[PDB]
RNA sequence: CGCGAAGAACCUUACCUGGUCUUGACAUCCACGGAAGUUUUCAGAGAUGAGAAUGUGCCUUCGGGAACCGUGAGACAGGUGCUGCAUGGCUGUCGUCAGCUCGUGUUGUGAAAUGUUGGGUUAAGUCCCGCAACGAGCGCAACCCUUAUCCUUUGUUGCCAGCGGUCCGGCCGGGAACUCAAAGGAGACUGCCAGUGAUAAACUGGAGGAAGGUGGGGAUGACGUCAAGUCAUCAUGGCCCUUACGACCAGGGCUACACACGUGCUACAAUGGCGCAUACAAAGAGAAGCGACCUCGCGAGAGCAAGCGGACCUCAUAAAGUGCGUCGUAGUCCGGAUUGGAGUCUGCAACUCGACUCCAUGAAGUCGGAAUCGCUAGUAAUCGUGGAUCAGAAUGCCACGGUG
């Protein structure tokens, strides 16, 4: 069977949105697409800087983007030329001026986006998927996570027939709406095709 | 005169505190504050197909609620207008003022 | 004094004021016979004032909003019930047995995706 | 149908037809404009109107004025089933 | 993909605000009986045709902004149904949560 | 109805008389949720029986009702690929229901102008033990006492 | 099989005929020549080919560097081309069915078993007893949204009970009671009382209560099955095309028609048709938008033009219903298909191929073979209203109330 997106079903209950602007239907679509462009940028130029979340907020006529990252030193750089070389182009893309803030994620092993990125980065380095999956799970569980489960799918190890292989540990009550569920997805582009990775991390209720 | 303030937001807690921030900063300059009144919320609904191809009965239904608050000020001293035009609230609230 | 009652049915809402000692039933500044053309609505509104009997012992000023004929009639019944319960405070026990006190909570069911109505399903056929 | 506030005809067809009635009738006038009203101005000239692959020649009689050109060039081939 | 379709669409958008919503006067105004009842209105009706076949607001297909899909468009977001769903679940459209009433 | 056994649902009396039986009659006559239409038709037919051929105005209905109410029915029970028609006693409420349904369906298939006077004729001849509702009863009986051996 | 398509006249469009282009319609880099835009000129169906006018931003750290245009040569662009039986992502389905497993222990040479079986009970692997098992996980239930009762706060654009006035309209003064609006809080738990039950878990009944035993509805879809569906949303491994399977344009086609099937709408009438009068809704949408009043038109509509980014203005006078009259069982004063004439509006443009109006025409059809579908209560049946898509174009889809 098909599942509901576990972040979408918890929006407004325990999980907040990644954009917190208001707009009438006049400027809603263009706000949305310029947000898409900024997000595509701050995805693809901070590739190896371990960014997990990009929160866009639009006061009256200008933007501020908060970048959650595990490795703040590279997105803050050498005295800070780099958030300048980023906001000078984000104000370029969104047409309004811009401000940039940088938040640190202190345990990068308890975030589904970073764990997914880690596993796909290893899968593109030609590493056995079993080792990636089990190391992710044990590293996440030894740091206080109440549960985790990872799932990889599609031509594992160059097989001709694709397979789905998942590893669970702890407690992941996806049907509980109180549950603090951190979920994310990534894709690894190898020489045999795409391999999909999904990661669920449960940290507690309410 | 009367000054009229309309607040629109996508969630009700942010707009609730924003209306607070307004109505006590209006009493801070010693002004009479009429309201705040909750006007009816406007909820726009959307219904989308969820398969990429040929699956007409499988659908998702979403909605956006817009919450509307109204407050009138009826005894403005000169230090009430500036005292309302200097105020800092987070990005979710859209304010419209009417002279 | 006024003795007041609020009553509600499917989508209607009725407010009822009762005064001692006269025989006017007036609803929306109209007679009962001018408003409800159907004698079943006229019967439903006179129900609570038949066990709680009167000749012309209290007059009642009613207004109503929303719904149709049956909804408004039921709302007025419920409002009369609540008002006279505020009036006497111990006609409650026999009104409970008449079923006049329970707010009828039957609302119209929503239309659901894939269905032609709330429950009516499209015609199925094996092939 | 169309509003009485002006019948429709193209510019190139209009100029081709005026110059053809000044210059005497000619080649079947090749056209693609199946949407143009037939005017009184070209009774007698032969217009070959496009039908998708060919140009069907039509000789405009006075009964045709007020109709469209495409009405006289069928676009679909069909002659029985079996 | 068919990138060329996206190129056609953006060219139509640009060329259409190039001419119309600026020179609608050739039809919105001169067609008026108070503007003309004679050769002027006819000359305008024939002038409306030498403007390119494009430049009408009635030739934009109104495609998606990310994939360029013709069908399942939603004017409120500017995206197809597939993209609005995939982005709404991720939490990027403000205030858009799953409805159940 | 495997598990969840059901109680009953309330029904209002009739404005004009205060009967539940006749309120059942107009629910069975109603079509499409047009209650006003059915009340009009049934009052129009019943007074047309009363002062044209009849008694105190509620009695004139029950006398026609009793002579079409069946006392025995047929219900079928399977063997391994045979079903016996076993005669069974009919319960009071089902007796009234069957009578009312047969009267309404006999009145529906006549050839006169109104529905009120069709109902009128059918009830009048049900009072006289003829028509087609009464013979519906007679032949449901006939078949019940033809299978009298399977009791 | 009213499925992708939430809306094919052009466009969309991927197809056909013809006319055309080859570093290209879309992107980066190189070299040279021109700042970009302007606004007319004749040919051509159009894509495409031929003059006048012009700008000069910007620092020059004065060679030019930044935007936009043209030409040249290449890396390359481009592909809705094939493979869903190479894949990711997403979806249907059994099925909201109550199941599916694991750790340690124990039994068996072993595949495996136990637990998960048994006695009761439940909507439920729900819960309680017993038991070589002891515990845990994903599912069930709860947490979420909405509806049904009450309380507190606030009171306009929403409300009018008590008051004054009135042009008799909450419309003015005014009131904060009531409906309502939307924040917060309370309430239902087998909680209470009897009986049955294995001193059980739970079942029947009663009280109180707006609501009683999951109160109603929704969201929520376990491990897996069908090499199920999609390479034409997107992404992607491999294969293929590279003066064409890429790109531009005009016209046509996707609307054909001997037939067969699926899903709908309108009828065959009197529980009705027509004419006049007159009641009672909910939920929505609106700035290249909704468009009132008044005047013209039989009508679709036209002219003029206020208000409204909206509890204020507009869409927008709900229909079934009720009262009176007529028709009197007919192929009809039922039905409204088909066709002829005259029009409106949207749009460069309604031939192929739009919707609507008026006059005329008035097929079939008199309740439907074998057979087959949906529904357990505000449900079925029926009656209207709104929205998305959308220039225009619903009997479809998604929502809302009335009667019941
Ligand atoms: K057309
Ligand atoms: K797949
Ligand atoms: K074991
Ligand atoms: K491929
Ligand atoms: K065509
Ligand atoms: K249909
Ligand atoms: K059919
Ligand atoms: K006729
Ligand atoms: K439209
Ligand atoms: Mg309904
Ligand atoms: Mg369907
Ligand atoms: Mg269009
Ligand atoms: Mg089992
Ligand atoms: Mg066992
Ligand atoms: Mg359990
Ligand atoms: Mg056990
Ligand atoms: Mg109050
Ligand atoms: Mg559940
Ligand atoms: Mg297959
Ligand atoms: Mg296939
Ligand atoms: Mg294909
Ligand atoms: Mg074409
Ligand atoms: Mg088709
Ligand atoms: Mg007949
Ligand atoms: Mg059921
Ligand atoms: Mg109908
Ligand atoms: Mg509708």
């Amino acid at each position: 069977g098909q599942k509901v997106h576990p972040n979408g079903i918890r929006l407004g209950i325990v999980k907040p949105w990644n954009s917190t602007w208001f707009a009438n239907t006049k400027e809603f679509a263009d706000n949305l697409d310029s947000d898409f462009k900024v997000r595509q940028y701050l995805t693809k130029e901070l590739a190896k800087a371990s960014v997990s979340r990009i929160v866009i907020e639009r006061p009256a006529k200008s933007i501020r983007v908060t970048i959650h990252t595990a490795r703040p030193g590279i997105v803050i750089g050498k005295k800070g030329e780099d958030v300048e070389k980023l906001r000078k182009v984000v104000a370029d893309i969104a047409g309004v001026p811009a401000q940039i803030n940088i938040a640190e994620v202190r345990k990068p092993e308890l975030d589904a986006k970073l764990v997914a990125d880690s596993i796909t980065s290893q899968l593109e380095r030609r590493v056995m998927f079993r080792r990636a999956m089990k190391r992710a799970v044990q590293n996440a569980m030894r740091l206080g996570a109440k549960g985790i489960k990872v799932e990889v799918s599609g031509r594992l190890g160059g097989a001709e027939i694709a397979r789905t292989e998942w590893y669970r540990e702890g407690r992941v009550p996806l049907h509980t709406l109180r549950a603090d569920i951190d979920y994310n997805t990534s894709e690894a582009h190898t020489t045999y095709g795409v391999i999909g990775v999904k990661v669920w991390i449960f940290k507690g209720e309410i | 005169q009367r000054i009229r303030i309309r607040l629109k937001a996508f969630d009700h807690r942010l707009i609730d505190q924003a209306t607070a921030e307004i109505v006590e900063t209006a009493k801070r300059t010693g002004a009479q504050v009429r309201g705040p009144i909750p006007l009816p919320t406007r909820k726009e609904r959307f219904t989308v197909l969820i398969s990429p191809h040929v699956n007409k009965d499988a659908r998702d239904q979403y909605e956006i609620r817009t919450h509307l608050r109204l407050v009138d000020i009826v005894e403005p001293t000169e230090k009430t207008v500036d005292a309302l035009m200097r105020l800092d609230l987070a990005a979710g609230v859209d304010v419209q003022i009417s002279l | 004094n006024q003795y007041y009652g609020t009553g509600r049915r499917k989508s209607s809402a009725a407010r009822v004021f009762i005064k001692p000692g006269n025989g006017k039933i007036v609803i929306n500044q109209r007679s009962l016979e001018q408003y409800f053309g159907r004698e079943t609505a006229r019967m439903v509104v006179r129900q609570p004032l038949e066990l709680v009997d009167m000749v012309e012992k209290l007059d009642l000023y009613i207004t109503v909003k929303g719904g149709g004929i049956s909804g408004q009639a039921g709302a007025i019944r419920h409002g009369i019930t609540r008002a006279l319960m505020e009036y006497d405070e111990s006609l409650r026990s026999e009104l409970r047995k008449a079923g006049f006190v329970t707010r009828d909570a039957r609302q119209v069911e929503r239309k659901k995706v894939g269905l032609r109505k709330a429950r009516r399903r499209p015609q199925f056929s094996k092939r | 149908r169309s509003l009485k506030k002006g019948p429709f005809i193209d510019l190139h067809l209009l100029k081709k037809v005026e110059k053809a009635v000044e210059s005497g009738d000619k080649k079947p006038l090749r056209t693609w404009s199946r949407r143009s009203t037939i005017f009184p101005n070209m009774i007698g000239l032969t217009i070959a109107v496009h039908n998708g692959r060919q140009h069907v020649p039509v000789f405009v009689t006075d009964e045709m004025v007020g109709h469209k050109l495409g009405e006289f060039a069928p676009t679909r081939t069909y002659r029985g089933h079996a | 993909a068919k990138q060329s379709m996206k190129a056609r669409e953006v060219k139509r958008v640009a060329l259409a605000d190039k001419y119309f919503a600026k020179r609608a006067e050739l039809k919105a105004i001169i067609s008026d009986v108070n503007a003309a009842s004679d050769e002027d209105r006819w000359n305008a009706v024939l002038k409306l045709q030498t403007l390119p076949r494009d430049s009408s607001p009635s030739r934009q297909r109104n495609r998606c902004r990310q994939t360029g899909r013709p069908h399942g468009f939603l004017r409120k977001f500017g995206l197809s149904r597939i993209k609005v769903r995939e982005a709404a679940m991720r939490g990027e459209i403000p205030g858009l949560k799953k409805a159940s009433w | 109805p495997r598990r969840r056994v059901i109680g009953q649902r309330k029904i209002l009396p009739d404005p004009k008389f205060g009967s539940e039986l006749l309120a059942k009659f107009v629910n069975i006559l109603m079509v499409d949720g047009k209650k006003s239409t059915a009340e009009s038709i049934v009052y129009s037919a019943l007074e047309t029986l009363a002062q044209r051929s009849g008694k105190s105005e509620l009695e004139a209905f029950e006398v026609a009702l009793e002579n079409v109410r069946p006392t025995v029915e047929v219900k079928s029970r399977r063997v391994g690929g045979s079903t016996y028609q076993v005669p069974v006693e009919v319960r009071p409420v089902r007796r009234n229901a069957l009578a009312m349904r047969w009267i309404v369906e006999a009145a529906r298939k006549r050839g006169d102008k109104s529905m009120a006077l069709r109902l009128a004729n059918e009830l009048s001849d049900a009072a006289e033990n003829k028509g087609t509702a009464v013979k519906k009863r007679e032949d449901v009986h006939r078949m019940a006492e033809a299978n009298k051996a399977f009791a």
